[PDB]
């Protein structure tokens, strides 16, 4: 069985290149531990450029840069940081003009958070035609096309890893042949790696039987609609697996309306809305990102590079399972860990 | 020097064969006929439907197809049988292909020899609710694929071509009355690479 897909899985990559697993594990350990300052001072401050999407309602990227900068400081790395923002709805010509700002700084490291398919020309230009070291965020599955020359670092919270942790928990709690339904994201990548990964594992390890599955429009409304449609046609399920936050919270409302709170349901990601729902007992389980890990990891990778140590190609931040049985003390402790740098 | 342009041409013909089948598979899977089949299960209406699409573009059809719901296979077109792909092997193919919209290379033994296949699935959707009713599978069988070898030779204007997997020939375009046979060929080697995944497959072309 050889899937002919253009990306390495995260675990697949670490298995194909065993030394990469050792490097990734060392980075994981350094990220959790207290800072160990740079042991090889630089003659000048390093130049870093970061490309973020503008006009974001969430503070995900604000926290990310806060965590990155704080770790650099605590590691005694002198730097000059240039931030570059693209307009999400602008066309490709306009965004590519904005990205010139990232090249004008003549960076030693360029951190890039935008989609690498849409902006493939830019990222391949950085790899093929510049002397900066490219760090990609929101991707943990190395591009096979770049096998001969990979970016300096890929970071993110791997979708398959998070989904497998959820599959393991569902597998422990429910007996073999348990009936379940799945609410996907919209058709595409997220549904493939969060949804079909989960289905594959619980079917293989626990013999669970999928009763129904629905693609959604990735909104609370569509998750609500899909849950109602699913339960009208397939009421005899013990849980629903949801691939995203808003979809899950829509299904939660559907469960309350139908008086089917006996059906267990998960979140995905563990943000503030989910954790509120967990504490109310509206969501039964979720997988929570330790947000600040990726910002800290990028700083540690740079440190190792400045110390002439080998740096892993890929890194996925830590996840923690959270359930409605967890105490408020436990959830607060997880929040403080996830935001250990970006808070305050 | 000129080994490069020949390799790129035959790999483009190879890719275009599967891209065309992929495009039909996606479009056929949106069809109202297949969706209605999940309810009434009328094999005669379904078979006539697939006969008509294959008529228009005969070269770009799969060697076999089958449909599943979430429990298992509910229909196959009957073509798998003579390839040695029995019902238990079909069930295994359905289990192995666990992601949609992606070709899988599968090399599996049967009672009548090894079968080297490219297989993919697409979800069958209810356009109004988003329900996944099940999956549609398409399989290309590479072994002794007369039509495919003939198309690779014809469109690349080379004299002949042999498909190989780990130095064992799977198919060839040789008519039979030429100065050489397949074993003698085993001039240009072209590894089959799909989405930058290296496979055990190789295309051997004869230009001299």
């Amino acid at each position: 069985t050889q899937v002919l897909n253009g990306y390495w899985g995260y675990q697949e990559f670490l298995d194909e290149f065993p030394e990469q697993r050792n490097l990734t594990n060392a980075l994981s350990e350094a990220v959790r531990a207290q800072p160990v300052p740079l042991s090889k001072p630089t003659q000048r401050p390093i130049k870093i450029s970061v490309v973020y999407p503008g006009q974001q309602v969430s503070d995900y990227w604000v926290r990310n840069i806060a965590s990155f900068e704080k770790r650099l400081y605590k590691l005694n790395i002198n730097y000059q940081l240039n931030q570059v923002f693209t307009r999400p709805n602008a066309d490709i010509k306009q965004q590519s003009l904005s990205l010139m700002e990232a090249l004008k700084s003549k960076s030693d490291y360029l951190i890039f958070t935008l989609d690498t398919t849409r902006h493939r020309k830019f990222v391949e230009h950085v790899l093929d035609s510049t002397n900066t070291k490219l760090i990609l965020q929101n991707i943990t599955t190395p591009v096979r096309e770049w096998d001969k020359h990979q970016p300096f670092l890929y970071v993110g919270f791997d979708h398959a890893e998070g989904s497998r942790e959820l599959a393991t928990e569902f597998g422990k709690f429910f007996p073999k042949h348990t009936y379940y339904s799945v609410l996907y994201f919209s058709e595409g990548y997220i549904s493939d790696v969060r949804g079909d990964t989960f289905i594959h594992q619980v079917n293989r390890d626990n013999n669970f039987e999928l009763q129904s599955a629905y693609y959604t429009k990735a909104t609370k409304q569509s998750g609500y609609d899909a849950a109602k449609a699913s339960l009208a046609k397939h009421p005899d399920v013990d849980f629903i697996y949801a691939c995203s936050t808003d979809v899950a919270l829509g299904a939660v409302d559907a469960l309350a309306e139908l008086g089917r709170e006996d059906i267990m349901i998960n979140g995905w990601g563990g943000g503030s809305a989910e954790l509120d729902a967990i504490q109310k007992g509206d969501l039964d389980i979720t997988v929570m990102r330790m947000n600040d890990d990726t910002g800290i990891a990028m700083a540690e990778a740079i440190k190792w590079d400045l110390e002439d140590k080998p740096v892993p190609t890929v890194y996925s931040g830590d996840f923690e399972i959270v359930t409605k049985a967890d105490s408020p003390e436990r959830i607060e402790a997880l929040k403080k860990r996830a935001f250990r740098y970006s808070d305050n | 020097r000129t080994k490069q342009q020949t390799s790129a041409l035959i790999h483009n013909i190879f890719d275009s064969h599967f891209a065309a089948i992929q495009i039909h598979h996606d479009s056929n899977s949106k069809s109202e006929v297949i969706r209605d089949f999940y309810t009434d299960r009328d094999t005669d209406v379904l078979n006539f439907f697939f006969l008509s699409i294959d008529q228009s573009d005969p070269s770009h059809t799969p060697e076999f197809r089958f449909l599943t719901d979430h429990k298992g296979i509910i229909w196959d077109d009957g073509n798998a049988h003579f390839y040695g792909v029995n019902d238990l092997i079909l069930d295994s193919l359905a289990n192995r292909v666990s992601f949609s919209n992606n070709w899988y290379y599968i090399n599996v033994m049967t009672s009548i020899g090894s079968r080297h296949m490219l297989v993919r699935r697409v979800p069958i959707l209810d356009p109004s609710t988003g329900e996944v009713l099940g999956f549609s599978f398409n399989a290309v069988v590479l072994d002794n694929n007369f039509a495919l070898m003939e198309k690779l030779k014809s469109e690349s204007n080379v004299d002949n071509v042999v498909l190989v997997a780990n130095s064992v020939p799977l198919a060839n375009s040789l008519i039979g009355d030429e100065p050489y046979n397949v074993a003698d060929v085993l001039v240009i080697e072209t590894p089959i690479v799909v989405n930058a995944v290296t496979t055990e497959l190789c295309l051997l072309t004869v230009q001299d």
